[PDB]
């Protein structure tokens, strides 16, 4: 056993070590391990992405015009956004404008994305931490109905419809086929809901699942399919035609208006629904406030996203702000560069590839993605892991820093950067809410935190999605109706040798796209990804990325039911694909 | 009782999950409470680590032989299988001792079918499907990028409902949705016929719904549904919304030359 | 002024005369007048269909196989049953038996017509003369979220709900643009629900407005589009293959499970929102129970429909009853058939048409449709009636009689029939609804009956349509796919002259086609329609109509406010097109 | 902000057009009625009857004079000096004279206002009229199909009321954005046609694989409107999809173009 100091924690493997293989409840595949000491308080914790595909190396050769293709397909669930960065990156690379409409089409795309993705992480993944199903069971339709009413306007919320709830539940457990349900932690002390809440919970949980399908419809518009929608460098293939002959070809009045449709309706669902949940998690749950911190009060890191002045991916632009905030110094919100090489770079000396030199860090431009699996002296054999080797290689996940600090990326790490940068909108939706709770500002901070800056930003979205709806009707007024930019389309137009940065904030936190072009083929592509960020194992320096810090220091209730240890992975999001890609 | 089903993700990015909860009828909610026992599936499951590694053997213990096993991804050669782990072991494991136990499997997505994005050349991974692995039991392939969500829940209500698999090509795919291709039934084939093609995006053509054959369109080639049943309840298709197909439902698409080359 | 007795009335057209055109809230084009007493007592009452386009005329000489498509133009509203009844009328002249699917999906495609049609009129057509919209305004919203949840299981009932759809009808009404509301009844003495109820009422409306649109999903699977679906002599054109190639092309699993859905989320709308709704329209307007009973206490007529042995249309087939009830007499349901010249006839004496002999009633084998406007003297001129003249033609409807007898038609007469025949779901179903009002059987005898009935019926036909689909999908299981029979679609294999009878229940009662089919061609096509009957004019004995008599004896708090001649007139569902064809 | 009224009159009709109208998916007909127009006089859905209905409809004409749009289903008869169709009384041509005189803009929803459609069906007992025949001195609109698609009603309404501005229209009055292009052109079987691949009597194994009607009769090659592509009922369905022929619904004169069954 070791122990040494880092970033005010003290890593120490001795103790009994907990594995949890698979987790679930994530996006693609993690291995979690941790040491606790005698008080069941975590004294060390191991991030470990267990899957790699490789398309960074796939896409070498490729033409760029074709790279959002293959790239979208790193990941399902963030569907769309992979997509987004590429073309951004190419277009960077080769020097392509779009028209404003193919700008508005994808602000609404990824706005989309962030309601339906935050929607369906709210309840599928993460709900169950905080929600008891089997205890809904034990719950009196009435008072549910009672407590459903006295926080929300939402109509659903008749005692004969939590009592039909109930019964489908009951029906549900009664044969003993409890699925998805099966040899959970319920039951747990850290369950806190009363019965009915977590009856309206579960209720909630349902209608979300119903619900989700039809917000995608706006992807399905735009981009023919969800998932995995359709985009093209220089703009959007969804060409529009309002008032012409062949308008039933194309993206026109009917088409706009099922869009307009969605957006209401999704809207509605967030703010009466998923809100008042998020928010009656936090009353019953105000412990967690001050748990799962980790690097949240440190250091935190945004992009930025949602470039309104359409091809400006500047301050003055972007609606959701980018800026780094690091040593804890929320004072100083540091402007972030990408082509920098002094500020991204990814370290993989506990990764496994290779790298000429693993003690230090290579921008994306100067990236390597060079497989190698090694994960030296585990308890058990390289095909048999018992417990990963933390003072090796022991991730699929590379190590990104920001001038080599580690840092948090995603809603939490957003919401701090928009606030501290005095967002009129993000502050005063903030303080309201921690206000609710009677909780100071550092409440958000938390485990439960990154869970109500999620319900946040899924408000903050659905506003945003019909801001963008108004812009494109009031260009279509206008007589603008361009959706593509076609003059460097042809190779032939092309740099013979460019390169670009393609970023923007996916629902899990900051992405970038590092590209190449050489001879008309793509000569390097580099992604990072927010869950590369936020699952990284460690750097030379012993640094601890934010899944691993947010581990330090919690009490289990009971070591063999990790509750505890999911409901801080969960409350990150995890997409385990997008981190390795 | 409801027949059981067991669901597990290889290398995979998930698409297929998602597709299948996005169906309009039945909702999948529909599916899981009343239709089917989803008995193990990482997505969705409450339990974790041991506990979820209990809920797999009690599962294929209890039900060995009677269970469906659905897979959505596919297990990698390379690295002695340890590009994809799950409980500190090899996937292909994992993959094995599910498919020893189970009645059918369901090869959801090209991935599952035929190998998708990671199996693109240069194949870092050696990611193999799922039928080059398992070779002693029934295989049905429901190929795309991902599968159309009421396709997934179709072949579902079929297998429930009329207690048998669906009729199958030599491929594997249901007849009743990979029978055809795209381009039998498109609504833009009048223009293809006429040789009324866009040629350039956002041009007059493309503001008409004008064939994209000449922008790259592989439906010609594609067997699937997208043209008919459609995508997201009905709602729109890639080419509806002025992208050719890529292919995306056939072994091998992503290395048959640029998406916009005839 | 003169005064005669017929069917146990006093007609007097003595009296201060009332005229209402248009009727609104209905189908078509209709007047009505009435005379009133010295006691606002209703003396005398006129039905007038002012309006004809004469399908009977237009349909000679067409393509029997094109009939459907022709007459299914004859309404909007009841859409799809003349066609239905077309294709009966043309296979019972040629002699084609249609494949057991076929008349699944015929019978699928009228129990949603009934569904649908039933579920709108209650709501947009009948229900703001029995919910004043304009009072919901004053509504408590907690009070009227009691309200609800004390009478149904709905989900959409919290305060919050209701407070936004208070708030919505505020807004609306605030600038003045009342639109549908203007100029209405509003306050009338005989609006009898408290605001709470008025609320609830108007909140459905809306729901109701919006929900009607699902339902004829299942009429788009089967017959393309709704309004105005396709059939065909022979079955039905809508193909199916469940499991072979190119099922895409045709009614596959995914198009089942559509009708599926349809089906339950109709079925949940009607027995948890307009059933509690004509229940509690009930509770507070009891004295309606005693208003309006017409000939429902005298004579009604039902023909049958909802064939479940394929091709059988007799009495151990039709899943709901024929008979005739004439003197009262309801211990002696009559048999009815339609190819004997005594029973079904009809008078043109007072009606805007020609016979060589006005005082005899001609059966459809016999019928003539010869138009002549010829109001006679009218107080005006003849492009400007002021006041008809009952004594001679006032209408361009027929008037039809059975044996001589006028009948009433539609869901009470329906409903009425079934029960005395001992039909054990009317039995149960009517003593449950009446006991549950704490009104005698009697009631159902009456205007209020006449929208119960209508609600009843309405849950009746979502309960037969899972039936009906529960049978397709049970044959299909059994490989048994057919849907059309053509042995017999090519003319050179019909008889040279053939005549058949097509007839159904319509949602608003009994129709009948009689075709005659000679050299290929339509021959003769003759019409008698729901509407028809209970519209009808005065025969040359005098007799009333269903109507007529309906509005005979009632009494007005406000003569000027014909809230009580349009209650009773909307309980029937009039359908002037219809009527006139 | 006040709503654009709208006098939404009835000829000689069978409502199927007012009920296509309800049917809307996006938006809503409630949100239509509620939010987007103000739904001044309509004899299917208003409260008011008879004496109040015309107090209602002269108010509005009379105050709306020159600002209304009007909306018309049906037509007019000739025959009988009008008296196939009577309203107060009197003529139903009077009426919508009077509509006429004071819209800014005239919507001819249906084939029935846009042409004729059934009731001008051979041999036209009533002699019915399109609306364009009778008003000659106002921008009408023909929205034509038996009825129109309920999803194009409404936007076109919407285009209308976002746009202000009526939608461009071909030489016969119809809008550009939905009748610009044949069933044919945008039809899902045309690879059948293509291919000579028919239906050749229902339920065949042709008509189970989704091949062309062509045979069967259909006339999607001369009709113009968006059911093959936009479709019917929020997408669910079209004529051809579920197996029958076009009719030629939205063209003039289509009951009277022979046998619907035949090429
Ligand atoms: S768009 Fe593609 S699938 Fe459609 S007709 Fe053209 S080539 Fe064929
Ligand atoms: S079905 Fe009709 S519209 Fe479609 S291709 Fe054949 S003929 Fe043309
Ligand atoms: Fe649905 S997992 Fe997504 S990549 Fe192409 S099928 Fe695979
Ligand atoms: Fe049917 S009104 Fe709605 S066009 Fe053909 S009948 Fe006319
Ligand atoms: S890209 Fe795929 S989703 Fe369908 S249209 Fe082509 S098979
Ligand atoms: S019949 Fe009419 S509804 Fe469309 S497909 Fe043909 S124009
Ligand atoms: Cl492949
Ligand atoms: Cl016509
Ligand atoms: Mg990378
Ligand atoms: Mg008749």
């Amino acid at each position: 056993s070791t122990q040494y100091e880092t970033q005010g924690y003290t890593i120490n493997n001795a103790g009994r070590r907990l594995v949890v293989d698979p987790i679930t409840r994530i996006e693609g595949h993690m291995r979690c391990e941790v040491n606790i000491n005698d008080q069941n308080v975590i004294t060390n914790a191991v991030s470990c992405g267990t899957m790699f595909r490789g398309l960074e190396i796939i896409l070498q050769g490729r033409d760029p015009r074709d790279a959002w293709a293959f790239v979208e397909r790193i990941c399902g669930v963030c569907t769309g956004v992979h997509a987004l960065a590429s073309v951004y990156a190419i277009e960077d690379a080769i020097g392509i404008k779009v028209p404003d409409n193919a700008n508005i089409i994808r602000n609404i795309m990824l706005a989309t994305l962030w309601c339906h993705d935050h929607l369906v992480h709210f309840y599928q993944l993460a709900g169950m931490d905080w929600i008891d199903v089997l205890d809904a069971l034990k719950a009196d339709p009435r008072k549910t109905s009672e407590l459903a009413q006295s926080l929300s306007s939402w109509p659903k919320s008749s005692p004969g419809y939590f009592f039909d709830v109930q019964n489908r539940l009951k029906k549900f457990v009664e044969g003993g086929q409890l699925g998805i349900f099966r040899n959970g932690y319920w039951g747990h002390p850290q369950y806190k809901l009363p019965p009915e809440a977590n009856l309206m919970g579960f209720a909630h949980y349902l209608e979300a699942l119903d619900f989700q399908r039809e917000i995608v419809k706006i992807h399905a518009v735009f981009g023919g399919k969800n998932p995995h929608p359709n985009w093209i460098v220089g703009g959007m293939p969804c060409a529009i035609n309002i008032d012409e002959s062949g308008a039933v070809g194309a993206v026109n009045m009917e088409r706009l208006n099922l869009v307009q449709s969605i957006i209401t309706r999704t809207a509605d669902f967030i703010n009466n629904v998923m809100i008042p949940d998020a928010l009656a998690i936090g009353q019953f749950n105000k412990p967690w406030s001050e748990i799962g911190t980790g690097l949240s009060d440190k250091c935190v890191l945004s992009y930025g996203a949602f470039p309104d002045i359409a091809n400006d991916f500047g301050e003055k632009s972007l609606l959701m702000p980018g800026g780094a905030v690091i040593n804890g110094d929320f004072n100083n919100v540091l402007p972030v560069d990408l082509v920098d090489p002094q500020q991204v770079q990814e370290f993989v000396d506990h990764a496994w590839y290779r790298y000429p030199n693993d003690q230090v860090g290579r921008h994306p431009f100067d990236g390597i993605t060079d497989p190698w699996y090694n994960p030296g002296d585990v308890k058990g054999s390289d095909t048999n892991i018992q417990q990963l080797n933390e003072q090796e290689r022991y991730s699929w996940i590379k190590a990104p820093r920001w001038r080599g600090n580690a840092m948090e990326v995603g809603p939490l790490a957003r919401t701090l950067i928009a606030y501290h940068k005095g967002d009129a909108a993000t502050v005063e939706s903030v303080d309201r809410m921690m206000s609710a709770l009677n909780l100071p500002l550092s409440g958000i901070q938390s485990t439960l935190g990154r869970i109500l800056c999620r319900a946040h930003e899924a408000q903050w979205a659905a506003g945003k999605l019909q801001y963008f709806f108004d812009k494109l009707m009031t260009n279509l007024k206008n007589g603008n109706l361009a959706t593509a930019s076609t003059e460097k389309w042809e190779p032939a137009t092309w740099p013979t040798e460019c390169r670009g940065v393609g970023f923007t904030e996916a629902p899990r936190g900051a992405l970038g796209h590092w590209a190449a072009i050489r001879d008309g083929k793509i000569d390097l592509y580099q992604c990072v990804v927010p869950t590369t960020w936020n699952a990284s194992p460690r750097d030379p320096k012993g640094q601890i990325g934010a899944y691993e810090a947010a581990l330090m220091n919690t009490k289990m209730a009971i070591p063999e039911q990790p509750l505890e240890i999911l409901r801080t992975l969960h409350s990150f999001d995890p997409c385990l694909a997008c981190s390795t890609h | 009782p409801r027949i059981p089903v067991v669901w597990i993700h290889g290398l995979e990015c998930t698409c297929c999950t998602e597709s299948f909860i996005r169906s309009a009828h039945p909702l999948a909610k529909d599916v899981i409470l009343s239709l089917i026992s989803l008995d193990y599936d990482d997505t969705l499951m409450a339990a974790a680590g041991t506990q979820a590694e209990e809920v797999f053997e009690d599962i294929i213990t209890q039900y060995n032989g009677k269970y469906i096993l659905a897979v959505e991804g596919n297990p990698p050669l390379g690295e002695q299988g340890m590009f994809c782990i799950s409980s500190g072991r090899p996937f292909i494991e994992k993959l094995k001792r599910a498919a020893a136990g189970a009645s059918a499997i369901i090869a959801w997505g090209t991935c599952a079918s035929w190998g998708c994005v990671q199996a693109a050349r240069p194949n870092p991974t050696q990611a193999t499907p799922i039928d080059k692995v398992i070779t002693d039991k029934p295989i049905i392939k429901v190929p795309g990028c991902p599968p159309i969500p009421d396709v997934m829940s179709a072949i579902i209500t079929y297998m429930v409902t009329f207690d048998r698999l669906p009729d199958v090509d030599r491929m594997g795919r249901p007849l009743m949705f990979y029978g055809q291709r795209i381009h039998d039934k498109c609504y833009r084939r009048a223009h293809f016929d006429a040789g009324e093609f866009v040629q350039s995006w956002d041009d007059d053509a493309a503001r008409k719904g004008y064939c994209l054959y000449k922008m790259g369109c592989k439906g010609p080639t594609t067997y699937n549904a997208c043209s008919s049943t459609r995508w997201n309840d009905g709602v729109s298709f890639p080419i509806q919304s002025g992208h050719g197909c890529l292919g995306c439902a056939e072994n091998g698409f992503w290395d048959r030359g640029s998406f916009y080359s005839r």
